[PDB]
RNA sequence: AUGUUUUUUUUUUUUUUUUUUGAUUUGGUGAGAGG
RNA sequence: CCCGCAGAAGAAGCACCGGCUAACUCCGGCCAGCAGCCCGGUAAUACGGAGGGUGCAAGCGUUAAUCGGAAUUACUGGGCGUAAAGCGCACGCAGGCGGUUUGUUAAGUCAGAUGUGAAAUCCCCGGGCUCAACCUGGGAACUGCAUCUGAUACUGGCAAG
């Protein structure tokens, strides 16, 4: 139910940064982030067309940490959903609780903000909740439990953060530890590199 | 140095249509911010009249 | 095609019959070999492939093939059979690794598919 | 500015006295991300002679095609040989849902959205042609309001 | 008069320079000479 | 359901990597074996093992079975000179279709209403279980059938041309 394995392997198969390791250290120092995993690393063919869209989609799962049926129900969910089918997809994964956490800046990675949320850290609205998959609403206020609010992992988290670019969507607070969803975001404020529509062509086969 | 005398968000990227740390590497996207960055993306004589 | 035509006699749909008939619609069936042997494939291959006729539970008498690298069946040993041709007259295979049918000696990969137990170490 | 897709690379051959000469034929697509579009058809000995071959081809004889903003504006019907294409618009983020050369076409043309079969034969060179074909004759409403005698309001 | 009368794999890789609007890299201080 | 305790602790496999099809190398002789369709005779990315990778993941493969792809029974939506496909040729009952004008009818057709079309299910907006599945409020839908009141271009009936 989750990948446990070598993160920045699935940077390197990728081609881009995923950001699966929390950001203090480059990724070009800790790996050789251009060159592909394995034996076969340094060989490099032109891929299909159904192989570019595969990596695609595993690119956007990588990034949130995502398993591949509930990617596909989520999917389903955006194609049900009124609008962009691929925006709409972005935007329920963007509303992840992990995922919130981790733009917040509760988390270093998504890994860590999801293992937060997992250990009974944070609270959506007051109310103690424990799943990664929990899909954040507007004006729902998520914040740090006072059990939890000492942690030496938390302000490092926040420290990292402040040093990456703040989320328009979103409003946070690095004293009080706690964070409004304002608004499910546009796409104009997510990463430009994501092709969603290549994904959303995947599942159309 | 981010966020220094010679920023990146602030001014611009050193380098011509790119970001100085890492994405856009040809001609598609020239304006997209990310939050790894904190970069504009635009020419090398930008920075000049910033 | 034309529409009184239809009317009068419509559109017959292509009835495809079975290529493993003496399953019945079941995935596998249990069945005694009858004999075991191998035999020689057609042009342009060239093997001898274990073969085993098998009498059915119900009632068929049909040849399975034997796949895998070696095998313990004789007569009156009491195998699987699971459905799939090898590419004359052969529509069936013996499931591996079921009833009186070994697992695949030394094997490691696709170990599920030839009836092996994981290798402890 | 223009994207260029490869579409596929087929070897061929000639019998002769000795024995069988081979060749390679390329068939690729350009376009600007708007209406123009243009497939070239290279043959050549070696592959790479020939997709270039193929490339100047599809450069020069373009074509343009009304786009009402990233879709078509109406379905539309395309023939050519064996390869007859049907081709419908659809709602932004459905994206290309079409099959192989077609796909290809569709992409360089700057066509986003798309609900798109390929009925009969789907030999690669013929299904780009008739997909062409199909574009080509798509009018816009402006042009069909010119034709017609009337406003755009009075055709809707 | 007549020819299916010695076949066996002796095998194929999907986007930049857009017919002349673009890349080869060196800052202050002080001293001395020529006109 | 909540609180406390200890300590990374008790918790990852299955299939695949010749092309289709995402993933490649080395070591073992048309044998042993593989195979869904289209390898193996001594340098096999196709057999078996290894290392490396890819895809799924508490599942993963295989088999069986249904629809799909299959516009490959084509109502939507195919064809028939040579690819399968025009009766050897006619007459002709039933059947199908029917030039043109007016009038009338209102069967078909269309419009509106009424009754019904069980609930659940599906779909939309909500609500409740920490989320989800699940449960659930209201709607929409159930393409229909029947009846009543209209419309009369078209098709039909009847009457005259
Ligand atoms: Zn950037």
């Amino acid at each position: 139910a989750r990948y446990l394995g070598p993160k920045l392997k699935l940077s390197r198969r990728e081609g881009t940064d995923l950001f699966l390791k929390s950001g203090v250290r480059a990724i070009d120092t800790k790996c050789k982030i251009e060159q592909a995993p394995g034996q076969h690393g340094a060989r490099k063919p032109r891929l299909s067309d159904y192989g570019v869209q595969l990596r695609e989609k595993q690119k956007v799962r990588r990034i949130y940490g995502v398993l591949e049926r509930q990617f596909r129900n989520y999917y389903k969910e955006a194609a049900r959903l009124k609008g962009n089918t691929g925006e709409n997809l972005l935007a329920l994964l963007e509303g992840r609780l992990d995922n919130v956490v981790y733009r917040m800046g509760f988390g270093a990675t998504r890994a860590e903000a999801r293992q937060l949320v997992s250990h009974k850290a944070i609270m959506v609205n007051g109310r103690v909740v424990n799943i990664a998959s929990y899909q954040v609403s507007p004006n729902d206020v998520v914040s740090i439990r006072e059990k939890a609010k000492k942690q030496s992992r938390v302000k490092a988290a926040l420290e990292l953060a402040e040093q990456r670019e703040k989320p328009t969507w979103l409003e946070v607070d690095a004293g009080k530890m706690e964070g409004t969803f304002k608004r499910k975001p546009e796409r104009s404020d997510l990463s430009a590199d994501i092709n969603e529509h290549l994904i959303v062509e995947l599942y159309s086969k | 140095e981010r966020d220094g005398l010679f920023c990146a968000r602030i001014f611009g990227p050193v380098k011509d249509y790119e970001c100085l740390c890492g994405k856009y590497k040809r001609l598609k996207h020239r304006g997209v911010i990310c939050e790894k960055c904190g970069v504009e993306v635009t020419q090398t004589k930008v920075r000049r009249e910033r | 095609a034309t529409v009184n035509q239809l009317v009068r006699k419509p559109r017959a749909r292509k009835v495809a019959k079975s290529n493993v008939p003496a399953l019945e619609a079941c995935p596998q069936k249990r069945g005694v070999c009858t004999r075991v042997y191998t035999t020689t494939p057609k042009k342009p291959n060239s093997a001898l492939r274990k073969v085993c006729r098998v009498r059915l539970t119900n009632g068929f008498e049909v040849t399975s093939y034997i796949g895998g690298e070696g095998h313990n069946l004789q007569e009156h040993s009491v195998i699987l059979i699971r459905g799939g041709r090898v590419k004359p007259g052969v529509r069936y295979h013996t499931v591996r690794g079921a009833l009186d049918c070994s697992g695949v000696k030394d094997r490691k990969q696709a170990r599920s598919k030839y009836g092996v137990k994981r290798p402890k170490a | 500015e223009l994207q260029e897709k490869l579409i596929a690379v087929n070897r061929v051959s000639k019998t002769v006295k000795g024995g069988r000469i081979f060749s390679f034929t390329a068939l690729t697509v350009v376009g600007d991300g708007n209406g123009r579009v243009g497939f070239g058809y290279g043959k050549a000995r070696e592959v790479p002679a020939a997709i270039q071959k193929a490339m100047e081809k599809a450069r020069r004889n373009m074509i343009n095609v009304a786009l009402n903003n990233g879709t078509l504006q109406h379905p539309v019907k395309g023939v050519h040989t064996g390869s007859r294409v049907f081709m419908q618009p659809a709602s932004e983020g459905t994206g290309i849902i079409a099959g192989g050369a077609m796909r290809a076409v569709l992409e360089v043309a700057g066509v986003h959205n798309v609900l798109a079969k390929a009925y009969g034969s789907t030999n690669p060179i013929n299904v780009v042609r008739a997909t062409i074909d199909g574009l080509e004759n798509m009018n816009s409403p402006e042009m069909v309001a010119a034709k017609r005698g009337k406003s755009v309001e009075e055709i809707l």
